[PDB]
């Protein structure tokens, strides 16, 4: 959806948005897994355990 | 811990995945750092600034 | 025996408007200042998420 | 209507009355019922005309036909409303008033003309004491002050002859009764008798003021004020605000107060008020006049409406928010707009993208015009509604309105010339203006959400001059240097560099291709990468000797990306330049070569093609950054452990009591610096290769492909500090106030930081931020000053015919050559060709433009120094010529007539400082450390070649330089000067002259703690006038007999040893005298004050040291944020704290009487019989002991040198070159390439004033400051007529003094200090016939420069014809 | 603000100098959409006539 500019990022002596992007990718993967497990009605106990 | 959380959500531990261009469909040489972020915006309205 | 007092946490120095950054120690002081300004001058959206 | 000049003089009362058309008596403004002005009010309709458009007061005189009919009821002349704009009133005062700003303004010209201090005239005007106007009796005379009691005591005795009044009346009577001619004759007779410096200068200034007042035709009675003018009603408006309330003006209130006080004074005088009340009312009227003219500067300001005092005309003229720099220089302009930037090329180089609305609101007049042209609309009023409806035909016509139409873009602030460019717009969607990608370095505006200004030229003249002059295709170079201003960002361009790189031998390598198109097809089809080592059949074209092309086809070992880049390069550049890696400097050199070889037309196409190719291939590449990219070496933990172990060892040694505080601090600093260096080296060694991959069996070592290392090698921004802060150790931080912090940061931004290190780096980051934010204003002030100084430069003639110049030898800073001769004399006109034997005595023509071929010829011939025509050494009057400036840095060719020289140079000097302070500090900020102590090391291999040396072989068989000023040069086989060092007096060298030296050899031994006296022949020391207790003393030491005798100064000598000067007589073993070889004076060295003798009588003394260290360090600070005061004081001609006193006249120099320890330096020349004595303080250190045969301008004392004495003693060219080098070294330390011509322009503009001490024929006396052009014209006339000439003395002045000394008082007042300049122009009565550019800017006429050069020469030839 | 996908990669000039390139789904889903309220006051004042 959004494309940033990697030119001024490494020059401003700050990692920042890189770690934020990695953590957001982790959260989005967790959310996609939760959504995929919720689209089915296998077992609520499995959802609780996950 | 970030790599562990990425591995939990069934994601690569490197946090850098290659993409496909929406114009030609060619694969890039080096992978791309993608993920979810939280963007904000000031007032800065072009309707008022212009 | 040379320790007198201990701080409560690490967020006691930086205020909320500048500590809301998820990764503060990975940014420069000027970068963190500009980010705190852009965050305190933000604008709400239609559907808050 | 066209005025020729602008005259300023004193106004006459009758003339002020004639200016007005009625007298204002009542202070009534309006009525609370009707808004009609009173018939005797401030803005009455009878005095200043009608209020409405051709309408009387009572509304009876309708039918506008009635013009100039005075009514019988209201009495209003039916005219237009603009009549009130160009008319003023007057007020009839009862008692005269003294003009406040005529005596309060320095240097109190009233007190100078009256020969009376300011306190006396203040006590007289404020009715504190009485003054005698003219005394007929022999008791008192003119200018005698008497108090209240003294006046009563003197009035009861005599009568009918003691003339005395109160304040203004007395001063007016004195000015009326005085005679100017008699006083001038008396002053001229008194100046011939006495020559006391202070009194002579005072009387000279008084005579100058009197002569100016006489030649101006002004009257002394005009100094008082009896009828003051009234401000026009339109300048002081009174209109109701939108909130149902009224908005008054402070000037209206001031005029009302003045009128009320005048009415009260009249009522008091008509009713015979007492003396005290009359004095109080007159004092109040004087205070009111003061507040109306200059509100509250000598006392307390008048309290305003709520809390703040009113502003008067003096505040409207002098203040920063005044009219000058807000409505004359720059102000609001019609047909303008402000918009937001956009990030996308979407066009070509000379085109920009604009939204439909900009022309929606600005091109509507053209829309209506071309609507009436074709007739698609009925009338203009209907066309306006049709445009407001936004029809399709409206946009169809606007598309033709915008077809080939110029438009000016602006970024605030506009520092350099590239800040104002012209383009052509194209209608797009989205209401943000797009900006060209390559003009980001021209406007110095990053794409962070800035605002751009859009302006539209209307006249065909302005449209054509914007299309031709200020086009991005025509203006491609920077005005600072001949290098292309396109020094780009864009990791896109980094990816271009990556295309120009190599990689592993993976699938795709091992073929041969026929041309770049085959490689392009192979890379686009998706078969291999752009790193395959593939031989390409490159057909390269080279220019011929006449201008043709030479075709040659051969195989070249290269890659696919380099072949594509060569394909992008047109058929006008060689292949040997692209055969290497293309970084920042590489593409900069490529663009410079394409400009200097091909021209200007194909360069734009090449730039567009290469930028489109870069964008496309970067979008196809897909680079990124990640945590896994930046690796951390495992040796960092070991280095930290070693550092903390060494710190613990230092602490253990400090606890034992063996290391002090400073030594421990320095050792800790050095250890942490070494640790940081080792960490950086390990980081580089770990990040450089990263190429452990088998390459067809055996491995291969190459560079890595990490995003950070690639971005650093390509040079997006360029910094290793960011690299070591992100991957390794951040470095050392400094305390906010005192010193550098002892404990540095060990972690980095990859592993995270704690609160302590973050808080300790934040106070330095914000410190640097505040520093650059506060210096961004000092830089702007410096640019303002530099523009104000150099503003009257015009190119009138091609050449002036001057053979004198300056031999510009390449100044080699230290060992490495910083600026060679090629980069120094590029674009200069040479004169007085020096014949230097090179290869076969190559001759150089005279007055020829130095091209790249001439530069190559000079490099092959290895010319030492070349003499050119400098700006200071010019001869053309009223500015400079084209041959003394050289090649223009804008067009690339020789500059023609019309183009300015001063403003461009000022902008080019002012822009790099601001650009650096805004760019470097906003990205990163920290603190560094610099070294102080140096060592002895010679790396270059050459031969010793001394210059101006008088050395002699000593007893040890070595060559010791026996001269003061001697620079050790290093000559090579090619015959050029490489190294140059300052050799102190008495330095023991290693070799002689002509012998070959090696690398790393001690050539001299300039020990700061040991400066021995050079002794030629050994001899027994004889004590002459050296008695213990009288002049010297005895001090018992701890050694085995090596005592120390301290020669006491005259402050502790006895009464008998006053004139007894101690010396050291050198005799033989028997007692005979020894003469100095070469002269007749015997060997006798006089020991200076505080002389230390090591050995007593009986043993010969050797290597005497009677000096100290006294280490004093000069400037040369860090980045421009901390160095701006240096260049500021350099351009202001500042005097140093320790001025180096130079020798005035060459000859025998000796001493004299010394009172209180102050040294006296008497100069006794061998030709001049009159001695010259100089006062030297006691604490000043001298180099020579008695005196040598020094020359004019010899370094006597140590420390910095003052530029004022150098110009007077050594010469103008020497001080000019010194100032140029001193200013250029600051930019050399910061890495800024600025040519010396911009500095020489300002130097010449600062040397436009000189004094004349002679007996001439024209109006030139001793001690007058005349413009350099005027004295040049006078010398020309004297040489053409054959009369006796006059010798001038050039003096150096700062920015403020040279600006105030300009003949153009308009620009000097608009810049700063407006009121004093106006008073000087009114008193002296100058004549300004539109000389400066600021005058033409204010009056809105054609500039006498550039395109207006034709109009300027036409008006000049018309004035000369009649 | 709002949570959206972000990728660090160059382009054809839409990420020239620290800019932001967005997609169409951001506008289609009403993301980053605000509501402005401009005041307009009409006052009635009687004149002297």
């Amino acid at each position: 959806d959004i494309v940033l500019n990697p030119l001024g990022v490494p020059s401003r002596m700050n990692i920042g948005q890189i770690l934020e992007t990695h953590l957001g990718m982790a959260a989005k993967g967790i959310g996609d897994k939760i959504n995929a497990m919720l689209k089915q009605q296998q077992e609520v106990a499995k959802l609780r355990e996950f | 811990e970030i790599k562990e959380l990425l591995k939990l959500g069934d994601l690569p531990t490197s946090g850098q995945i290659r993409l496909y261009d929406g114009r030609t469909g060619e694969q890039f040489e080096r992978p791309v750092t993608v993920g979810y972020m939280y963007m904000l915006k000031l007032n800065h309205l072009v309707d008022d600034k212009m | 025996d040379q320790v007198d007092y201990m701080d409560v946490s690490t967020q006691q120095v930086v205020s909320v408007g500048a500590s809301l950054i998820p990764f503060l120690e990975h940014d420069d002081a000027n970068r963190a200042l500009m980010g705190a300004n852009m965050q305190r001058q933000a604008v709400p959206t239609l559907r808050a998420d | 209507e066209e005025f020729d000049a602008i005259k300023i003089a004193l106004a006459s009362p009758d003339m002020i009355r004639s200016w007005s058309f009625g007298e204002v008596k009542k202070p009534e403004t309006i009525n609370y019922r009707t808004f009609k002005p009173e018939r005797d009010g401030l803005f009455c309709a009878r005095i200043f005309g009608p209020v409405k458009d051709y309408e009387c007061l009572c509304g009876k005189y309708k039918r506008l036909k009635h013009r100039g009919v005075i009514c019988e009821k209201c009495g209003v002349e039916v005219t237009q409303t603009k009549v009130r704009r160009e008319r003023m009133g007057h007020i009839e005062l009862a008692s005269p008033t003294a003009h406040i700003w005529f005596l309060k303004s320095l240097p109190s010209r009233i007190g100078l003309l009256l020969d009376m201090p300011l306190r006396d005239i203040e006590r007289v005007l404020y009715f504190e004491s009485y003054v005698v106007i003219e005394g007929g009796m022999t008791n008192l005379e003119r200018q005698q002050i008497l108090t209240e009691e003294q006046y009563l005591d003197a009035l009861e005795e005599f009568g009918d002859e003691f003339d005395a009044k109160m304040g203004a009346e007395a001063i007016q009577a004195l000015l009326k009764s005085m005679d100017l001619e008699q006083e001038c004759e008396q002053l001229r007779e008194e100046l011939n008798e006495t020559n006391s410096e202070t009194k002579r200068k005072k009387l000279t200034k008084r005579i100058k003021l009197l002569e100016a007042f006489v030649q101006s035709g002004n009257k002394p009675e005009w100094m008082i004020l009896t009828v003051l003018p009234v401000l026009p009603p339109d300048l002081r408006p009174l209109v109701p605000l939108d909130g149902g309330r009224f908005a008054t003006s402070d000037l209206n209130d001031l005029y009302r107060r003045v009128i009320n006080r005048n009415n009260r004074l009249k009522r008091l005088l008509d009713l015979a008020a007492p003396d005290i009340i009359v004095r109080n009312e007159k004092r109040m009227l004087q205070e009111a006049v003061d507040a109306l003219l200059d509100n509250g500067r000598r006392g307390r300001a008048i309290t305003g409406s709520n809390k703040r005092p009113l502003k008067s005309l003096a505040d409207m003229i002098k203040g920063k928010q005044g009219r000058f720099r807000q409505n004359l220089l720059g102000k609001r302009v019609d047909y303008s707009g402000r918009s937001v930037i956009t990030v996308g090329p979407y066009l070509r180089l000379h085109q920009c993208g604009l939204p439909k609305k900009m022309a929606l609101e600005l091109f509507k007049p053209f829309i209506y015009g071309k609507l009436e042209l074709r007739g698609l609309a009925t009338t203009i009023k209907a066309a306006k509604k049709m445009v407001e409806r936004e029809e399709a035909v409206v946009w169809d016509i606007l598309d033709e309105v915008i077809r080939e139409h110029p438009v000016l873009l602006n970024r605030a602030p506009t520092l350099h010339r590239l800040g104002i460019q012209a383009f052509e717009p194209v209608l797009i969607e989205g209401k943000a203006i797009q900006l060209h990608p390559l003009v980001c370095a021209a406007y110095n505006a990053d794409f962070d959400g800035d605002q751009m200004a859009v302006h539209v030229p209307l006249t065909l003249e302005a449209q054509l001059e914007a299309r031709a002059l200020m086009m991005s295709t025509n203006n491609i170079l920077s005005p600072a240097n001949g290098e292309p201003i396109i020094v780009p960002s864009q990791d896109v361009v980094l990816g271009l560099y990556y295309m120009t790189r190599d990689c592993v031998n993976a699938k795709g390598e091992g073929m041969v291709l026929t041309g770049p198109k085959e490689a392009e097809r192979l890379y686009r089809s998706g078969l291999a990468s752009l790193h395959a080592r593939v031989k390409v059949r490159i057909t390269e074209y080279e220019k011929d000797a006449n201008g043709e092309l030479v075709a040659k086809t051969s195989l070249k070992d290269t890659t696919v990306g380099r072949a594509i880049l060569w394909m992008i390069v047109p058929k006008g550049l060689p292949y040997s330049i692209v055969n290497q890696a293309l970084g920042k400097k590489a593409i900069s050199k490529m663009l410079n070569t394409c400009y200097r070889i091909l021209g200007l037309k194909p360069t734009v196409i090449f730039a567009d093609q290469i930028m489109y190719t870069g964008f496309a291939y970067a979008a196809r590449s897909g680079a990124s950054v990640g945590i896994d990219d930046m690796v951390i070496p495992e040796k960092k933990h070991e280095i930290i452990s070693e550092a903390e172990a060494e710190v613990a060892e230092i602490q253990e040694q400090f606890q034992s009591g063996l290391v002090t505080a400073g030594e421990r601090y320095n050792k800790v600093i050095d250890i942490w610096a070494a640790a940081n260096d080792r960490v950086s080296k390990a980081m580089m060694d770990n990040l450089q290769t990263e190429t452990v991959i088998n390459r067809d069996g055996q491995e291969e070592k190459q560079v890595s492909f990490n995003s950070i290392y690639m971005m650093a090698d390509s040079g997006a921004r360029g910094s290793a500090a960011q690299i070591r802060q992100l991957a390794g150790m951040r470095g050392l931080m400094a305390k906010p106030d005192g010193s550098i912090i002892e404990t540095p940061i060990t972690a980095n931004f990859r592993e995270g930081l704690n609160v302590l290190q973050y808080f300790i780096s934040t106070h330095g980051a914000r410190k640097g931020l505040a520093d650059t934010a506060l210096k961004t204003a000092n830089s702007g002030y410096l640019t303002r000053r530099l523009v104000d100084v150099a503003q009257d430069l015009v190119v009138t003639e091609d050449d002036c015919g001057t053979h004198e110049g300056i031999m510009m030898t390449p100044v080699i800073e230290g060992g490495d050559v910083k600026e060679p001769l090629r980069d120094r004399v590029l674009g200069r006109v040479t004169a007085e060709d020096v014949l230097k034997p090179g290869t076969a005595d190559i001759l150089v023509p005279r007055n020829t433009l130095l091209h790249e071929q001439w530069c190559d010829l000079l490099e092959e011939n290895s010319v030492d120094a070349v003499k050119v025509r400098s700006v200071v050494s010019c001869d053309t009057d009223f500015g400079v010529c084209a041959h003394c400036y050289g090649r223009d840095l804008a067009r690339g060719h020789i500059i023609n007539k019309g183009e300015a020289i001063g403003v461009i140079a000022a902008q080019s000097i002012g822009e790099p400082g601001t650009q650096l302070t805004m760019r470097t500090f906003h990205i990163g900020g920290a603190a560094s450390r610099a070294a102080a102590e140096s060592s002895i090391q010679v790396k270059n291999k050459g031969s010793i070649k001394l210059s101006n040396v008088k050395s002699v072989v000593n007893s040890s068989g070595k060559l010791v330089i026996t001269s003061r000023n001697t620079e050790l040069k290093l000559i090579d086989e090619f015959g050029r000067t490489k190294e140059s060092y300052k050799v102190p007096y008495g330095a023991v060298l290693a070799k002689g002259d002509g012998e070959q030296v090696a690398g790393g050899e001690t050539v001299a031994n300039w020990d700061p703690h040991t400066m021995p006296v050079i002794t030629e022949v050994s001899g027994f020391v004889r004590f002459t006038d050296m008695i213990d207790g009288q002049t010297i003393t005895r001090q018992t030491d701890e050694l085995t007999g090596l005592s120390s005798l301290v020669v006491l100064d005259s402050a502790e000598r006895t009464a008998g040893g006053k004139d007894l000067r101690p010396a050291l007589k050198i005799v033989d073993a028997q007692g005979n005298d020894v003469l100095i070889p070469g002269t007749d004076m015997p060997a006798q060295y006089f020991l200076p004050g505080k002389a230390i003798v090591q050995l007593e009588d009986g043993v010969q003394i050797s290597s005497g040291d009677t000096l100290a260290r006294i280490p004093q360090e000069s400037g040369g600070t860090k980045d421009i944020t901390g160095g701006l005061p240096r260049v500021a004081d350099l351009f202001e001609a500042r005097r140093p704290k320790e001025p180096a006193i130079l020798a005035e006249i060459s000859g025998i120099v000796s001493f004299g009487k010394e009172t209180k320890g102050k040294r006296r330096l008497v100069i006794t020349p061998v030709d001049g019989s009159d001695p010259y004595e100089e006062m030297i303080p006691k604490w000043r250190q001298l180099n020579v002991f008695e005196g040598e045969r020094v020359e004019r301008g010899d370094v006597i004392s140590d420390g910095p040198e003052a530029p004022h004495d150098i110009l007077r003693l050594r010469g103008v060219h020497a001080v000019t070159r010194y100032i140029v080098n001193e200013v250029q070294d600051v930019y050399r330390l910061q890495g800024v390439k600025i040519n010396d011509k911009h500095i020489e322009v300002i130097v010449r503009q600062m040397l436009r004033k000189a004094t004349i001490v002679n007996a001439g024929s024209s109006d030139f006396l001793e001690g007058e400051q005349v413009e350099y052009s005027r004295v040049k014209i006078a010398n020309r006339e004297l040489e053409a007529n054959g009369k006796v000439g006059a010798t001038y003395s050039r003096d150096l002045l700062g920015i403020t003094k040279a600006s105030l000394a300009t003949e153009s008082f308009i620009s000097a007042a608009s810049f700063q200090e407006t009121t004093r300049v106006l008073t000087e122009a009114a008193v002296a009565g100058k004549r300004d016939e539109l000389r400066g550019l600021k005058e033409n800017v204010i009056v809105g006429r054609l500039i006498p420069a550039g395109t207006g050069y034709a109009y300027h020469q036409d008006r000049m030839r018309r004035r000369a014809a009649g | 603000g709002q949570n959206m996908r972000v990728a660090f990669m160059p382009w054809n000039g839409y990420n020239f100098e620290d800019s932001i390139l967005v997609s169409e789904r951001v506008v289609q889903e009403d993301r980053f959409t605000t509501i402005h309220i401009q005041e307009l006051a009409c006052v009635s004042r009687d004149t002297k006539l």
